């Protein structure tokens, strides 16, 4: 189970670290108080007002899926608990755990 | 000859004689819309039959005596021919005072007790001192104890040595039974139905349904469910004072999920308020009070004290006051204090059978001692030296 | 320019090789290649056999008071608890035993070659 | 929508906390001496002048505050932009906006 | 093992590190070998993090933040972990089987090493 936040960015504020983030759906709007790691994640991937992004809360994985004023803004709840199911082959487990950054061998041979 | 023991609390007065039992009587006047010209005093509240919409006239604001007329009337009723028939000129009175009592209130207490009633001798102490005396009498081997007095209007945490109170380490938490009852009133009024005029009924509801949760978030998850798995949710039938004299909880087998009942009973449904209200004692910041909870305050008070005495204080945690009667209070306090305490130090939390009357029992015990006459301040000495020596002898 | 490939896997997979410390032995007692460039033949052969600590010396140093301060250069019980102190002295004994065992374990292995041999055999 | 400054939020929080110490919410059914602040100001009580009432107040907790929904009480990931109140669901946000956002109804 | 309640290096360079670990069964104060301070700084260990320290090796693993601090921010990219249940000091006597090949492959290549050649290796 993972917590996924999908919405449209309204306002992003970062000050010298503390920050605030305002996200909205078609049904609700919210302001978040950001931590240092999420501030760094949002700084690394340029996020500005109007972008529609999804955030994986535990990892900070932010992926911009378009801009809205093009993808329609999400409708329901901003924060959703999702059940993610992965089917991983034994070969994939072996290659991932064979060495550091070993998952690259799943794509480039080199096992 | 005889000795009167009084615990002038802001909610209940524990009044009794040293040679007799203890009585719990509300220390406030009452007015109701069912009586045009009639003010009830102290235990007269039993006479009224429709306590809905009851009005409270309190002599204490924020735990300190501020209204003198109502307190005088209550004392006159308690000391009058109807209740106790106290012979003032030949009776010693042990009356408890709030912690850090202001100088003006102390002067008024001394003046009233020594002039308006003319008691033979007065001993003004704190309820924690009497509780510590009782605990030390019960446990002669202990050299130190820490007393948690979670009462109506506050919660102090005071460490006591054998015959001295550590004034430096006294910590007060501004969460008490009054605040919890008012918060429950506000929650119920905002969510289900308006009960802001039902202080008595909501107080009984809090005393009957609330409990301290061992796992807060597991209980929240259980309460958020719907159906059979929501074991926390219960249905309460408020008393209409026509056919249901006192409130009661419907049995689980008789519960209806839909919430509609053919009988016209006014049913109040409480799911998360059962443990959210008691949690304010342990987490004041839940509702907005930026203060440390009971276990953190206990740990802070102990750790302020010298290192040698700390293991003794950790071994003799005593819970007193009305709020300590919540189910699971002792276990929660013990678990949190054990989590915070250094591992080499053993933790023991004791909840007496009757935490309400602990201070009264302590006062009776200190009255029975042969050193009692040295503690009190007499009226003959009051005439000349009294107003200074009352401050000098009493360790308020 | 293309975005990278985001390869998603189960979080449990990344912990497949991970073993809790309480479930695995110390492999540093067999670390021979780690001693190369760090441990010398002198340390293994001459110094440590002579200057290994003993339990008696460790206990004597631990129990003895602090040494007197070094001279400056010159140009020429009511609250006492018996159980708590017994626990504390048992903890101190356990700590000293652990210190001894770890000091013995961390200098037990001798290098295959040693710093001196490698330096001698290494031409410019 | 409108936005409330820090002073307004602090005043609302203080008023709510003070309301919990009120003796009664209604008026006297009969419908026809000091207070705590007067006692404090008469005592002239100064900080760091030994143990006293003010110095006995509990300090800030170490554990951070846990947000709960202002409507139903369950944990609340969301914070209302206008007033800063916490909430947990679209329904709860609508109820809060209708009831206690902006104007205090 | 436990949540870090205090992390104070003691200067004479650093003579030792005093750490405070908390569990459900109490709190323990530990004096650390000064070599562990580098490992603690590399692992980015702060107060409120749940860590474990190996007594024999000084290895430090920061296994997330304590869930009591989960509400300190509304959105941080942190992994919040429950407070450990048992004692701070955990002892286990174990019997593990290894083969000679495991020791051979363990001594075939070096491990760790802060040098440039080791990192590139
Ligand atoms: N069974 C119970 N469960 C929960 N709360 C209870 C119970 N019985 C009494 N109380 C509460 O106990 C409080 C009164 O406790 P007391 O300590 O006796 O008050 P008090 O000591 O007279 O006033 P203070 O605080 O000393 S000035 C009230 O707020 C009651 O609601
Ligand atoms: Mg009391
Ligand atoms: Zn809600
Ligand atoms: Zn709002």
């Amino acid at each position: 189970e993972t917590e996924i936040i999908e919405g449209e960015v309204v306002e992003i504020q970062i000050d010298r670290k503390v920050g605030k983030l305002t996200l909205k759906t078609t049904e609700m709007e919210t302001i978040y108080d950001l931590g240092t790691k999420m501030i760094e994640s949002l700084t690394k991937d340029k996020v500005q007002a109007g972008d529609v992004i999804t955030i994986d809360k535990a990892t900070g994985k932010i992926s911009k899926l378009g801009r809205s004023f093009f993808v329609q803004c999400p409708d329901g709840e901003l924060q959703k608990r999702k059940e993610v199911v992965h089917t991983v082959s034994l070969h994939e487990i072996d290659v991932i755990n064979s060495r550091t950054q070993g998952f690259l061998a799943l794509f480039s041979g080199d096992t | 000859m005889t000795t009167l023991v009084l615990d002038n609390g802001a909610y209940n007065a524990k009044i009794g004689y040293s040679h007799e039992n203890v009585s719990v009587i509300p220390n406030c006047q009452f007015r109701s819309k069912t009586a045009r010209l009639k003010t009830f005093t102290a235990n007269q509240i039993d006479e009224i039959k429709d306590p809905s919409g009851l009005f409270y006239i309190l002599p204490f604001q924020k735990g300190y005596l501020v209204n003198w007329d109502v307190q005088r009337q209550v004392w006159d009723y308690l000391f009058g021919k109807e209740m106790y028939q106290v012979d003032f000129l030949d009776t010693n009175i042990i009356i408890t005072e709030p912690y850090f009592n202001f100088t003006s209130i102390q002067e008024s207490m001394n003046e009233i007790l020594f002039e308006e009633y003319q008691f033979q001798a007065v001993l003004r102490v704190n309820a924690g001192a009497l509780s510590a005396h009782r605990y030390f009498r019960d446990n002669p081997s202990e050299l130190c104890c820490i007393i948690v007095d979670s009462g109506y209007s506050f919660t102090h945490i005071v460490p006591y040595c054998r015959s001295k109170k550590k004034k430096e380490a006294i910590i007060r938490i501004n969460v008490g039974g009054k605040l919890l009852t008012n918060h429950l009133k506000e929650i119920i009024s905002y969510r289900q139905l308006h009960v802001m005029d039902e202080t008595h009924v909501i107080n009984q509801v809090k005393e009957d349904v609330c409990y301290v949760s061992q796992d807060f978030y597991r209980d929240m998850d259980i309460a958020k469910l719907k159906g059979e798995e929501n074991t926390v949710m219960i249905d309460y039938v408020l008393p209409d004072f026509s056919t249901i004299k006192k409130g009661f909880c419907k049995p689980r087998e008789e519960m209806v999920l839909s919430g509609k009942y053919k009988s016209g009973e006014q049913i109040l449904r409480l799911a998360n308020e059962r443990f959210a209200v008691p949690e304010i004692l342990f987490n004041p910041s839940d509702i907005g009070i930026q203060e440390m909870g009971i276990p953190e305050a206990i740990v802070y008070s102990i750790q302020n004290l010298p290192e040698e005495m700390q293991p003794h204080f950790f071994k003799n945690i005593v819970l007193t006051g009305g709020n300590s009667l919540f189910p699971g209070f002792r276990d929660r306090v013990y678990s949190e204090v054990r989590c915070l305490t250094p591992t080499d130090y053993d933790v023991s939390v004791v909840l007496p059978e009757n935490p309400i009357t602990y201070a009264w029992e302590g006062g009776k015990l200190i009255s029975e001692n042969d050193d009692f006459e040295d503690m009190v301040v007499t009226r003959e000495d009051y005439e000349e030296n009294g107003h200074s020596v009352c401050e000098e002898k009493f360790d308020i | 320019i293309t975005p990278g490939i985001c390869f998603s896997t189960a979080s449990l997979v990344l912990r497949a090789t991970d073993v809790h410390p309480l479930q695995r032995i110390d492999m540093g007692r067999f670390d021979l290649i780690g001693l190369e460039g760090r441990v010398s033949r002198y340390e293994a052969d001459t110094f440590l056999p002579r200057h290994r600590l003993s339990r008696r010396v460790l206990l004597e140093v631990a129990t003895a008071p602090d040494p007197p301060p070094r001279p400056k250069p010159v140009k020429m019980s009511p609250f006492y608890l018996d159980s708590l102190e017994e626990k504390r002295k048992r903890q101190r004994s356990e700590r000293l035993e652990r210190i001894f065992q770890l000091s013995e374990a961390h200098g037990a292995l001798a290098p295959v070659y040693g710093t001196e041999v490698l330096d001698f055999c290494t031409l410019p | 929508r409108r936005v409330l400054d820090r002073a307004a939020r602090q005043r609302r929080i203080n008023r709510q906390l003070e309301a919990l110490e009120n003796d009664n919410f209604q008026d006297d059914p009969h419908a026809g001496r000091k207070n705590f602040q007067a006692l404090l100001e008469e005592q002239n009580l100064s900080v760091a002048e030994g143990p006293n009432y003010l110095t006995a107040c509990a300090g800030p907790p170490s554990r951070p505050q846990r947000p709960f929904c202002a409507v139903c009480g369950f944990p609340s990931p969301y914070t209302c932009v206008s007033c800063g109140a916490r909430y947990c669901t679209v329904r709860c946000l609508g109820t809060h906006q209708e009831t206690r956002c902006l104007k205090w109804t | 093992e436990g949540e870090v309640t205090e992390l104070t290096p003691c200067e004479t360079t650093i003579s030792h590190v005093i750490i405070g670990l908390k569990t459900a069964k109490g709190t323990k104060q530990l004096k650390l070998d000064p070599s562990i301070f580098e490992s603690l700084q590399k692992e980015r260990v702060e107060a409120g993090d749940v860590i474990y320290i190996e007594a024999n090796s000084g290895a430090v693993k920061r296994q997330g933040r304590c869930d009591t601090y989960a509400t300190e921010f509304d959105l941080e990219a942190e992994e919040y972990v429950p407070l450990p249940k048992g004692d701070v000091h955990k002892k286990k006597e174990i019997i593990q089987d290894v083969t000679l090949h495991d020791l051979d492959v363990a001594n075939a290549r070096p491990q760790g090493g802060q040098d440039i050649l080791s990192m590139m290796g």
